[PDB]
DNA sequence: ATCTGACACGTGCCTGGAGACTAGGGAGTAATCCCCTTGGCGGTTAAAACGCGGGGGACAGCGCGTACGTGCGTTTAAGCGGTGCTAGAGCTGTCTACGACGCCCCACCCCGATTTGCATAACAAAG
DNA sequence: CTTTGTTATGCAAATCGGGGTGGGGCGTCGTAGACAGCTCTAGCACCGCTTAAACGCACGTACGCGCTGTCCCCCGCGTTTTAACCGCCAAGGGGATTACTCCCTAGTCTCCAGGCACGTGTCAGAT
C-alpha cells in the first residue's frame, strides 16, 4: 500500500511538473507554437528568453536615465 | 491568531521566521546551557515583526519615488525617518544607503 | 548492450535538464543563490517573466512620457 | 552552503506589499538587519540569565531583552506580538 | 590576679614616661628606638596609648618588654 | 555666469540624491594597500574587503562634515574651518 | 613599496563629500585636515582587520574582516555580511 | 511625590558649571541644564527597574544602576561589579 | 575691599576642580529619583548604595556635558555658555 | 555566604611596586572593578575570536590576538611580551 | 621569566601573584567557550597583573606628589586621565570620588 | 534494418523535520529569620533665596580686503574589457596530543576579632 | 599675626589565627584540531583604448575679520530664611537562605514524506 501510494504521488509529481513546464513554455513567445517542447529546451530557451528581456531592462533604464538628465537641462535652460 | 494546523512549529506559531533555526542558534554560540521551548518562538515572532515594519516602510518609499523595486536607498529612508527605527539603527551605516536631503536654512536664498 | 546503452543516454538527458534547472533558476531573483525544487523554478521563471514583461513596459511608458516632456521643453526653448 | 533569511524576508514582503519587489543590495542589508537583531537579542537575554544565576534562557529573558533593546512603540508593539505568537504555539 | 597585672602596668607606664621627659625623647622616638631594636617601628599613636593606658592589659603586656630594653638601653 | 553659490546648493542635492561613491577606486586601493603595507607586507584583499572600506569611509567622512557645518553654522559662519573639524572630533572623542 | 597615495583623494573628492555633507563653502585649509583624519581612520580599521586576518593564519584580507573591525568600533555596517 | 526637579538649585548647577572650567552662565542655563539630567535619570531608571521587575525584586540595587549605565557605554567603577 | 569679576569664578574653578565631594545635596537628589521611579513603576524601593551610584554618574554626565558646552562657546568666540552650546554639545555627541 | 575579590592580589602587587605605600579601601574597590572589567574585556572578544573562527576551545593565541586588539600603543606590546613570558616560564621545566 | 618554582601552585610555576586557577575557572563558568585551554588562564593572568601594576605605580606616585602614604579615588583619576594610554583604555570609565583634572584654559585667564 | 533522444514508470535514497519518551537536573514553592529600608521628630546651621548696583561682555552695524567660487582650456589617469598566471582559500581525511571529568586531601583564602598606625586638631612657644 | 612642633584621639586599615573549601595531582577517555594533501577560485599583474574627471589660471565679489559703540543682564556682596543634615528611635517587609518536589529540556532514538536520481520500458523521427 505504501508503495502504491508512492507510485501515484511520484506519477502525478511528474504531471505536475508537466504542468508548470506548459506555463513557462506557453509564456515564452519563441515556444508559443511548440506544444510538444521538451523539458530541456523549454529550460534552455526560458533562460535565453529571460537573459535578452534582463539585458533589454539594461537599455530601457539607460535611455529613461539619458531621458532624465535631458528634462534636467532643458528646465535649466528654460531657467 | 485566530487558528492552528500544521505540523511545522513555524506554522503553529503562525510565524514566516524559521522557529527550528533559531532553536539551533540559540544553542549556539554558547549563549545559555539551556534554551525554553517557547524561546525560539518569542524571539522568532520579534525578528519577523521588526523584518515587516522595514519592509513596509522601504515599500513606500519605493511608490513615492515610483519605483516597483526597493533598493538601498529605500531602506535608508524607511529607517532615517523614523524616530524608532533610528535609534535603533543610528550606529548603522547601509551601503549605498546615500543621506537624508536636508539643507540648512542658513545656506539657501 | 543496447539496454546499457540506454542507460547513457537517459544520464546524459537528465544531466542536461538539471543544469538547465539550475541555469534558468540562477535567472530570476526569487531563488538566485537558493536552494529551489524543480517545479519553483518553473513557476517562477514563469511569473518573472509576466513581470518583466510588465516591466519593460512601464520602462517604456516612462520613455515615451520623458521623450514628450523633453520635446515640450525644447519647444519652450527654442 | 551558506544559511539566510532571504526566502523568509521575500514571503513577508509578498504579505505587506504584493507588488513590489527587492533588489539583491537590499536583500543583503536585510539579511545584515536580521543577523544583527538576533545577535543584540541573544546576547542580552545570555547577560539577563547570567545576572539572575539562571541556566536556562526563557520568554521572560527574551521579553525583557526586547524593552531593555528596542525604544518607544517597537518594545510595545514586539511584546505583545512575542506573546501572541507564544501562547498560540503552546494552544497549537 | 588582673587588678594585680593592671597595677603593675600603670607602674612601668609611669615610670616609662618619666623616663622619656627625663630622656628628652618624643612619643615618636620611642617608636622609632624599638624599630631600631626590634625591627618593629611603633608610631607615635601606640606609645601615646600605652601611656595614657588606653591599650588593653594584654596589649601593654605584649608591648610591655620591648619598652623595658627601650628603658634599659 | 551664476550667482555663487547657486551651484553649490545644485551639487548638495544632487549629492544627497545619489548613493554612489565619490572616491576615485583605483586611488583609495593604492592606499589601502600602502596603509596595510605598514601592518604585514604581502598582503592580499578581497575586492569585496576594498569596497567595505570605501563606504565606510565616506560614510564617516560624510558623517564629520555635516557636523563640521552645524560648528560653522554655530560660530556664525558658512564656511567650514579646521577649527569646525577639531571641535567636532573633541566632542565625538576622536 | 607604496608611497604618498595619500594625494590619490583629490580637492574634488574631498569637495564632493562636503558637498553631500550640506557644506556650502569649503576652507582651502580643509583638503589636508581631511586627508590627515581620513589616514588615521583607516589605519585604525586596517589594523584590525589585519590582526583578525593574521590570527586566523591568512594571509588574504576579507570582507569580513573589515566588518568585524568596523563593528568593533562601533560601526555597523550591512550590506557586506553581518 | 512631584515636581521634585526644583530641588536642583542653581548653585548646584553653578557648582557643576564650575567644575567644567566655565566662568559665566546665562539665565536659561538652569532650565535646561534640568531637562537634560531627568533625561539622563529617565533613561537609566528606566533600565535599572526593568532589570528589578525582571528578577523579581522590589528593591533597586546598585547592580542594577551598573548594568542599566554599562548599556549606555558609561562604565561606573567603585559601586561593586 | 572689593575682588575684580571673574576672579573668584576662576578661584571656584579651581576649588571644585581640586575637590572630588558630591555638589547636589542627597536629599533633593533622593526625592528626584523616586519622582521618576514612581513613573515607570509604583511602589519601588531603592539600596542606598543605588542612589549614590545614580548620583554619581549624575555630576559626571553634567560636568562632562559643560566642558563640551564650554568648548562650544569658545569656538563661538564667547565666554558665557547658552542653551545653544549644549544642544550643539548634545547634538555632535548623538544623544 | 562568601563574596570573593581581587583585592589580596591587588594590595600584595602594590607592595612589590610601592612597599611603603597602604591603599584605601574605596580605591580598592576601584582596583577591583577593574580587573572584573578588564577580564570581561579580554574573555568576551577571546569568545568573539573563537566563533569567528568556529573553534571551540581557546588557548593562548585567541587572548593574545585579544590582547593586541583591546590595548593601545605599548600597552599593548608590553602586556603581549609579559604573557608570552609567563605562559613560556610556566610550562617550561 | 623566574628562573624556577617550588610552590605547586600553578600561579607560583608562571611566577604570578593574579590566581591561575580562579581564571582557569571563571574562563569556564562565563561559557566564553567549551573548552579552555591549559595555556588560556596563564597568558590571561599575567595581563591582568601587568596592567594592575601600572595603574597602581602611577598612583603611588600621584600619593607621593600629594605627600600622602595612601592611595585614594582621587590618585586613581589622576593615574589615568594623565596617562594617554590607560585614558584611551578606561577613556568611558566614571571613577567614583575620582573628581576631574585642574584643567584651566588660557582664554580663561 | 537500427541510432539518438524523448516521456514516463519502479523504487531506492538523502535529509530535514517532527514525534516519543526518559532521566537528572533546574527551577518553582513554602517556611523562617533578621538586616536594612522606610518613616518620623527635633535641633541647628550651612546653604539657598533675594535685592541691588556696577561693569563687563553679547550683539548689531560698518568697512575693507583677500581667499574662495566659477568658467574654460588642456592634461592625466581612471575605468572598461580582455589575457594569462598562480598563490592560497577552502575542503577532506588521519591521527594524536590534549582538555573534560571523577575523586581525594591539605595548604591556602575568608572572615571575625584584634591590634595599630594616619590624618586632622587641640595646646603650647618664637620672631 | 604668622609659623611650628607636641601630644590626643577618632577611626580606618594592616595583621593574626582558626577553620572550611577548591586547587592541584592523578588517571581515564573521547574528540578538536594539527597537519598533510589536493582542487580550482579569484586576486594580481599586465596591456591598449576612451573619455570623463582632474589641474592650472584668470577674474570678481561674497564673506571673514577687525573695530566701534550701545546696552542688557550676570557677578559679587550683604542680609534674610529654608530645608539639608545629623543623631536617634522603632516597624515590618522583603531578601537571603534552606529544604522539598515536580516538570521540562538535553539526549537519544523512530520514522514519515518530499524532492531527487539510478535503472528500465518504450516509441517515433532520423543514420
Amino acid at each position: 500500500v505504501k508503495r502504491r501510494t508512492h507510485n501515484v504521488l511520484e506519477r502525478q509529481r511528474r504531471n505536475e511538473l508537466k504542468r508548470s513546464f506548459f506555463a513557462l513554455r506557453d509564456q515564452i513567445p519563441e515556444l508559443e507554437n511548440n506544444e510538444k517542447a521538451p523539458k530541456v529546451v523549454i529550460l534552455k530557451k526560458a533562460t535565453a528568453y529571460i537573459l535578452s528581456v534582463q539585458a533589454e531592462e539594461q537599455k530601457l533604464i539607460s535611455e529613461e536615465d539619458l531621458l532624465r538628465k535631458r528634462r534636467e537641462q532643458l528646465k535649466h535652460k528654460l531657467e | 491568531k485566530a487558528r492552528a494546523k500544521a505540523k511545522t512549529r513555524s506554522s503553529r506559531a503562525g510565524l514566516q521566521f524559521p522557529v527550528g533555526r533559531v532553536h539551533r542558534l540559540l544553542r549556539k554560540g554558547n549563549y545559555s546551557e539551556r534554551v525554553g521551548a517557547g524561546a525560539p518562538v518569542y524571539l522568532a515572532a520579534v525578528l519577523e515583526y521588526l523584518t515587516a515594519e522595514i519592509l513596509e516602510l522601504a515599500g513606500n518609499a519605493a511608490r513615492d519615488n515610483k519605483k516597483t523595486r526597493i533598493i538601498p536607498r529605500h531602506l535608508q529612508l524607511a529607517i532615517r525617518n523614523d524616530e524608532e527605527l533610528n535609534k535603533l539603527l543610528g550606529r548603522v551605516t547601509i551601503a549605498q544607503g546615500g543621506v537624508l536631503p536636508n539643507i540648512q536654512a542658513v545656506l539657501l536664498p | 548492450d543496447k539496454r546499457a546503452h540506454h542507460n547513457a543516454l537517459e544520464r546524459k538527458r537528465r544531466d542536461h535538464i538539471k543544469d538547465s534547472f539550475h541555469s534558468l533558476r540562477d535567472s530570476v531573483p526569487s531563488l538566485q543563490g537558493e536552494k529551489a525544487s524543480r517545479a519553483q523554478i518553473l513557476d517562477k521563471a514563469t511569473e518573472y517573466i509576466q513581470y518583466m514583461r510588465r516591466k519593460n513596459h512601464t520602462h517604456q511608458q516612462d520613455i515615451d512620457d520623458l521623450k514628450r516632456q523633453n520635446a515640450l521643453l525644447e519647444q519652450q526653448v527654442r | 552552503r551558506k544559511e539566510s533569511y532571504s526566502i523568509y524576508v521575500y514571503k513577508v514582503l509578498k504579505q505587506v506589499h504584493p507588488d513590489t519587489g527587492i533588489s539583491s543590495k537590499a536583500m543583503g542589508i536585510m539579511n545584515s538587519f536580521v543577523n544583527d537583531i538576533f545577535e543584540r537579542i541573544a546576547g542580552e537575554a545570555s547577560r539577563l540569565a547570567h545576572y539572575n544565576k539562571r541556566s536556562t534562557i526563557t520568554s521572560r529573558e527574551i521579553q525583557t531583552a526586547v524593552r531593555l533593546l528596542l525604544p518607544g512603540e517597537l518594545a510595545k508593539h514586539a511584546v505583545s506580538e512575542g506573546t501572541k505568537a507564544v501562547t498560540k504555539y503552546t494552544s497549537a | 590576679d588582673i587588678k594585680a597585672l593592671q597595677k603593675e602596668l600603670e607602674q612601668f607606664a609611669k615610670l616609662l614616661k618619666q623616663k622619656r621627659i627625663t630622656l628628652g625623647y618624643t612619643q615618636a622616638d620611642v617608636g622609632l628606638t624599638l624599630g631600631v631594636l626590634f625591627g618593629k617601628v611603633f608610631s607615635q599613636t601606640t606609645i601615646c596609648r600605652f601611656e595614657a593606658l588606653q591599650l588593653s592589659f594584654k596589649n601593654m603586656c605584649k608591648l610591655r618588654p620591648l619598652l623595658q630594653k627601650w628603658v634599659e638601653e | 555666469r551664476y550667482r555663487p553659490g547657486t551651484v553649490a546648493l545644485r551639487e548638495i542635492r544632487r549629492y544627497q540624491k545619489s548613493t554612489e561613491l565619490l572616491i576615485r577606486k583605483l586611488p583609495f586601493q593604492r592606499l589601502v594597500r600602502e596603509i596595510a603595507q605598514d601592518f604585514k607586507t604581502d598582503l592580499r584583499f578581497q575586492s569585496s574587503a576594498v569596497m567595505a572600506l570605501q563606504e565606510a569611509c565616506e560614510a564617516y567622512l560624510v558623517g564629520l562634515f555635516e557636523d563640521t557645518n552645524l560648528c560653522a553654522i554655530h560660530a556664525k559662519r558658512v564656511t567650514i574651518m579646521p577649527k569646525d573639524i577639531q571641535l567636532a572630533r573633541r566632542i565625538r572623542g576622536e | 613599496v607604496l608611497r604618498d597615495n595619500i594625494q590619490g583623494i583629490t580637492k574634488p573628492a574631498i569637495r564632493r563629500l562636503a558637498r553631500r555633507g550640506g557644506v556650502k563653502r569649503i576652507s582651502g585649509l580643509i583638503y589636508e585636515e581631511t586627508r590627515g583624519v581620513l589616514k588615521v581612520f583607516l589605519e585604525n580599521v586596517i589594523r584590525d582587520a589585519v590582526t583578525y586576518t593574521e590570527h586566523a593564519k591568512r594571509k588574504t584580507v576579507t570582507a569580513m574582516d573589515v566588518v568585524y573591525a568596523l563593528k568593533r568600533q562601533g560601526r555597523t555596517l550591512y550590506g557586506f555580511g553581518g
